[PDB]
C-alpha cells in the first residue's frame, strides 16, 4: 500500500520518512473513507458486474465461447468468469490499499506464463478487464469512476 | 422414633453424566452425514463461477 | 513488510473473500489513527538524536560497566556502534508504528539478531535496557495516545531480543 | 428430564455462552433424526402389546422356573407385575429414544430399581434377559437403524440394572 | 423442549405418545431449521440488541439510572445490561427449544425472590424486556418476529 | 378435545397457556380441516361399512348368529348392527375431536359391565371392531387409513 | 368442561345422529377462528397483569367507596381478594374464548359464585362493573374481532354474576 | 426443643433432685442475659431482610463464581434456594440465641443437612462462608454485647456443616 511503499523507500535509504512522504501518507489516510465506500459499492455489486462483464466479453468476442475457444463450454466459461471475479476482488484490494500493489503482486507477476500454460489469450484478458471497467465505472460517480478506472487501466496494461 | 435420619435427603441430579456423549451413535453419525449433503447442495445452488 | 491494510488484505485473500463489515471496521480503525501516526513519526524523526542521547545516558548511567575498560561499549568504535544500534531500533520502531504492524521488525531487525549479538559478545539484557530507556524517553515527547502505540513496537523489539 | 435439545442448552448455559457453530450442528443432527425417531416411536407404540407378548414368552421359555410354583413370576398377581414392569421398560425406552438422551432412564427407571428388586427377591439377571428379549423383538419391527438406536437405550437399562 | 413436554405429559398419563403428539414433534422438527436461523440472527446482533434495549429502557425510565435508583452508576448499569444479555441468551435457548421451558428453569423460577433480595424493581425489568422485544423483533421478518415476540411476552408476563 | 385437554392442563397450575401450548393448538386447528374431510368420508359411507363389517363378522364368527348364540334372531342381529352403528358414530366423533376422549366417554367406560349384563361376548366385539376397521381403512386412502385405524385399534383394545 | 367441537359432538350424540352438513360447517367455522383466538389468548397472557391493573383502577375510580373504610374492598386482604377475583375472571374468560364455548364458565366460575358472593355480602353490581372494565381494557389490547369475541364471554360472566 | 431453663430442669429431674444453689445460679445467669437476648432478637427481626441482603452480597462478592454460569448459585431458582437457606440459618440461629441453647439447631437444621447438600452438589465450604458473612453482619447490627453470644450459634452451625 501507500504506507508500505513510503516505508520501503525510506528503508532502502536508511532514513526516516521525509516530510513529503508523511504528507502523502496524511493525504492517503484523509481520503480513506471515500475509497472505502468505493470498495463497499463495488463489493455489494459483485454478481451484477461479473455477469454483465461476461456478457459484453462474449458478445464482443464470440470466438472465446465458440467450439474450439478457450472458454468453450459451461465449466470453462465459469472459470473465465471467476478469473474476472478474482480481478474485481484484487481491484477492491487495490482501492483500499491506495496503490496497485495487491493487483501487481497477486495477479500480474507471472500472469503471462500462467495464461500461456492455460492457452488463455492475453488479448481476451484485455477486453475482459475493459468490459469489467465499463460495468464497474457505470455504477460509480464520476470521481469514483475515474479513480477505479485508473486501476482497471493498470490491469489492462499489465495483461497487455 | 426408630430413627431421626432423613430417608430421602434429596434426589441426585441427572443433569450431567460423565462420558457417553452419544455423538458417536450411528443414528447421529448418519445425521452428520446427511447435513453434509445438505450443505453441499446449498453450495451447488450458488453460481458456478 | 506488511502494514495493517495489507494484513487485512492477506486475511481476506487467503480465504478468497471480498471485504466484509469487519474488514471495513478494521480499515476504518487504521484510517482513523493515521494522522496520529504521522504526527508521532514526524516528532520522533525531529528528535531522534535527542532521544538517543537520553536513552544512551540512562543506559550507561544504570550500567557504567558497559563503558568501563573491558565492557562491550568500551571504545570510541564500540560506543559509536552501540548508539548506532540504538538508532536502528528507534528508526525501525518508527517504521513499524507508521505501518501499524510489526512485520518489518521481524524481517529486518530481529531475524538472526540474537545469534549475531551472541557471536559479537553484545549483551542482550543491556540492549533490552537501552530499548526500554528509549521507550520512556520517546513516550514523553510523542504524547500519551502516541506513547501507548509506540510502546507496543518497543516492547515487541524487547521481547524479540529476550 | 432432559433431551438432546435441552442437553445442548444446558451445556451452553453452564458455560454462559450463546450458541456456536458446534451447537447448531448438534441441533441440526437431532432435527435430522427427529423423523426417524418419530417413526420408531409410532411403530413401537402400535405394537407394544405384541412386543411384551413375545418378550415374556421368550423369557419364560428360557427360564421356566420363574413361572413354576414358587417362582417370582408365579401368581396371577406377580405375573401381571412382571409384564407390567416389561411394559414400563418398553415405554421408557421409547421415551428415551424419542428424546435422544438417557437422562429419563436414570431419573425415572434406574433410580432405586436395583434395591427395589433386591428388597423383593426379583431376579435382576432374569429381568436383564427379559430386557434383551424386548430388544430382539423390537429390533425386528423398527428396522435396522431404529434397531441400533433402540438397542442403545435397552443396553443402558440392562447395564444400569446389572 | 417440545419433545420433553410431550414425553412428560404422556408419562403423567402412563401411556405412549398419541399420534397427535407425534405429529406435533414432526412439526417442531420440521420447523427446527427456521428456529435455528432465528436464533443465529438474534445471537449475531447480541450487542446491538442489548445496547439499543438499554437505551430505550433508560430513556423510558430515567429514574432507574437517576440518583436513588437501583441502576444508578456505571457498574450497576453494567450489571443491568448483563441481566439483559442473560435474558437474550435465554430467549435464543427458548427459540431453539420450541417452548419457554429453558427460559423458565433458568430465569423465571425464583426470579421474584432473587430480585427482591437485589432490591431490583420488577416493573423496570418488564420495560427492559419490552425494549428488548422491540429491538429484537425489529431485526427479524414479521413471521419470525411473531414467534420471538411470543417468547418475549412470556418473559414479560413472568416477570410481571 | 386437544384444546380442552390443554385448557384443563393449564387450569391445573392456574396459568395461561404457554407459547408452545398455543402452538400445539395452532397445529390442531391447522389439521382440523383434513380431519373434517376424513370424518365426512367415513360418515357418507356408513351404511356400506356397517353391512360389510356385520357380514364379515358373522362369517368369521358363525356361532354368534347360530342357534344358542347371543346374536341369533332378527331383532338381536339388528341390535348387533345398531351397536356397530354406535361405534362408527363414536369413531367419527373421535376423528373430528382429534383424540379418543369422546370415544371413551360415550362408549368405553363401563362397557365391560354393560356387555356382561347383556351376555355379549367381548371377543365378538373385538372381532366386530377389527372387521369394521378393515372395511373403513379399505374405503379410505393411504394417509387417512393410519389415523382412522388408530381409533379403531384403541376401541378394540378397550374391549379387549 | 367442553369446547366448541365437544359441544357439537354432544349435541349430535344426545340425538344419536351422524355429523350432517351443518355440524361440519360449525366445525369449519370454529377452525377458521382458531388463529385469531390463539393470538388473542397470547396477547391477554402477556398483558393480563396490566389489564387487571388498569381495570381495577377504573373500577375503584368510578366507585371510590369500594376501597375506602367501610367498603367491601377496604383492606389489603379484601383488596387482594378483589384483584384475585378479577384475575381469575380474566383468565377463565380467556379459557372460554380459546375453547369457543361458555361451559368452562358455568363449571368452574359460575358454579357457586353467585351464592358465595351473596353469603360474603359482596356487592354484585360492582363486580359486574369490574367485569365490564376488564372488557374495555381487553378490547383495547386485542383489537376489533378479538374484542367482540371476548365481550361475548365477559357479558356471559356479567349475566351469571347478576 | 430445649432451652437453658428446661436444660437445668431436665438435669435435675433425671437426678430426682430439687433445685440447689448451682441450679439457681444458672437460672439467674439466664434471667440476667434474657433482656440482652430479647433486644438482639428484636433487632434481628427488624433487620432480617437487610441481614440476608448484605450477607449474600458479601458472599457473592468474595466468591463471584457462585452466581456466574457454572456456579451452584447460578440461576434464579438456585439463587432463591441459596437465599432461602440463609434465611433458615438466620432465623434458627436467632431462635437458638433467644433460647440460650443449640438443641434446636441440631434438631431442625443440622440433621441431614450435609447429606442434602452432598446429594445436591451444594458446596459446603461456600455455605459455611455465607454463614460467616451472616455472622459478621448480624454481629455488627446487634452490638458488641450480643455479638459474642450470637456468634456462638453461628459458629455452632458452621462447625456442624464443616
Ligand atoms: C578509550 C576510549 C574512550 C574514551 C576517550 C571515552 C571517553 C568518555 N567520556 C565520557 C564522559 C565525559 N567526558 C568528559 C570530558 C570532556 N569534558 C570537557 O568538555 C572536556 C573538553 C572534555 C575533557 C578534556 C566529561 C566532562 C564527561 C562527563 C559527562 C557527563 O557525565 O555528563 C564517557 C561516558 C561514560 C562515562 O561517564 O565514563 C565516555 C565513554 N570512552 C572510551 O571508551
Ligand atoms: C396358580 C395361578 C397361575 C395360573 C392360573 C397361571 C396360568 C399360566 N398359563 C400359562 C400358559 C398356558 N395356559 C394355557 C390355558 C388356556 N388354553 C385354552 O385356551 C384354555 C381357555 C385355557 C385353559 C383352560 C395355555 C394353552 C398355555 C400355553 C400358552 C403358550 O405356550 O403359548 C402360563 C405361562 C407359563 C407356562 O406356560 O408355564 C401361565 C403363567 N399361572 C399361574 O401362576
Ligand atoms: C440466568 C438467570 C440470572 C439472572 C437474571 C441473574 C440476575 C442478577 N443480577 C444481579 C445484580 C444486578 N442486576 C441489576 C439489573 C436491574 N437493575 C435495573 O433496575 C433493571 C430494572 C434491572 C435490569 C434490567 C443491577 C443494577 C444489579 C446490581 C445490584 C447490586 O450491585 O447490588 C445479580 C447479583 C450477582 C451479580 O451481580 O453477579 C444477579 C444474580 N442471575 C442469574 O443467575
Ligand atoms: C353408545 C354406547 C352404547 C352401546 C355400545 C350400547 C350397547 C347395547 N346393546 C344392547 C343390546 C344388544 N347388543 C347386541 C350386540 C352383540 N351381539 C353380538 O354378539 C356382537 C358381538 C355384539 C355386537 C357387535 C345384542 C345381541 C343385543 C341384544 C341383547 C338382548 O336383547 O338380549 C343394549 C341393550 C338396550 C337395547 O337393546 O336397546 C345396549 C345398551 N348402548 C349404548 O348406549
Ligand atoms: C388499611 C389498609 C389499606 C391500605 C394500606 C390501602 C392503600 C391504597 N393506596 C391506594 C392508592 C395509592 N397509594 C399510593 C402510595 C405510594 N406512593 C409512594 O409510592 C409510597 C411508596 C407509597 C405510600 C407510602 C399512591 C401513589 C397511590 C395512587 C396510585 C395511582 O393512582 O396510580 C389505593 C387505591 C385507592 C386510592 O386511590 O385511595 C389503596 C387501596 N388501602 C387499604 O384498605
Ligand atoms: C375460580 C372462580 C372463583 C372465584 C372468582 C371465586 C371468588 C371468591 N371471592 C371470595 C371473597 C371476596 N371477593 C371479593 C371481591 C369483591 N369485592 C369488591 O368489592 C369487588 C366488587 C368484588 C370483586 C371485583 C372480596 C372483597 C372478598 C373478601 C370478602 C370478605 O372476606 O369479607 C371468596 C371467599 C374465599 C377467599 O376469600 O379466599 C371466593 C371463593 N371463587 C371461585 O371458585
Amino acid at each position: 500500500s501507500v504506507v508500505t511503499k513510503a516505508i520501503v523507500s525510506a528503508d532502502a535509504e536508511a532514513r526516516y520518512l521525509s516530510p513529503g512522504e508523511l504528507d502523502r501518507i496524511r493525504g492517503f489516510v484523509s481520503s480513506g473513507e471515500r475509497r472505502l465506500r468505493v470498495a463497499q459499492t463495488l463489493t455489494e455489486s459483485r454478481e451484477r458486474i461479473i455477469k454483465q462483464a461476461g456478457d459484453q466479453l462474449f458478445q464482443k468476442r464470440p470466438d472465446l465461447v465458440s467450439p474450439g475457444g478457450n472458454a468453450y463450454g459451461a465449466e470453462r466459461t465459469a472459470s473465465c468468469l471467476r478469473d474476472l471475479d478474482y480481478y474485481l476482488r484484487l481491484v477492491t484490494f487495490g482501492i483500499v490499499a491506495g496503490d496497485v500493489t495487491p493487483i501487481e503482486e497477486i495477479g500480474v507477476i507471472g500472469v503471462k506464463e500462467m495464461y500461456r500454460n492455460l492457452e488463455v489469450p492475453l488479448p481476451g484478458m484485455v477486453e475482459a478487464v475493459k468490459a469489467m471497467k465499463s460495468v464497474a465505472t457505470g455504477l460509480l460517480s464520476g470521481d469514483d469512476s475515474a479513480e477505479v478506472g485508473y486501476y482497471f487501466d493498470y490491469l489492462a496494461g499489465a495483461l497487455a | 422414633k426408630q430413627s431421626a435420619e432423613v430417608v430421602v435427603p434429596s434426589f441426585k441430579p441427572v443433569t450431567s453424566p460423565r462420558g457417553m456423549d452419544m455423538s458417536q451413535t450411528p443414528l447421529m453419525l448418519q445425521a452428520m452425514g446427511d447435513i453434509a449433503e445438505a450443505e453441499q447442495e446449498v453450495a451447488l445452488q450458488k453460481p458456478l463461477f | 513488510m506488511q502494514d495493517a491494510i495489507t494484513s487485512v488484505i492477506n486475511t481476506y485473500d487467503v480465504q478468497g473473500k471480498y471485504f466484509d463489515t469487519s474488514a471495513f471496521d478494521k480499515l476504518k480503525a487504521y484510517y482513523a489513527t493515521g494522522e496520529l501516526r504521522v504526527r508521532a513519526a514526524g516528532t520522533i524523526s525531529a528528535n531522534a538524536a535527542t532521544i538517543i542521547k537520553e536513552a544512551s545516558a540512562k543506559l550507561f548511567s544504570n550500567q557504567p560497566d558497559l563503558v568501563r575498560p573491558g565492557g562491550n561499549a568500551y571504545t570510541t568504535r564500540r560506543y559509536a556502534a552501540c548508539v548506532r544500534d540504538m538508532d536502528y531500533f528507534l528508526r525501525y520502531a518508527t517504521y513499524a508504528m507508521l505501518a501499524g504492524d510489526t512485520s518489518i521488525l521481524d524481517e529486518r531487525v530481529l531475524n538472526g539478531l540474537k545469534e549475531t549479538y551472541n557471536s559479537l559478545g553484545v549483551p542482550i539484557s543491556s540492549t533490552v535496557q537501552g530499548i526500554q530507556a528509549m521507550k520512556e524517553v520517546t513516550g514523553s515527547l510523542v504524547g500519551s495516545g502516541a506513547a501507548k502505540e509506540m510502546g507496543v513496537y518497543f516492547d515487541y523489539l524487547s521481547s524479540g531480543l529476550s
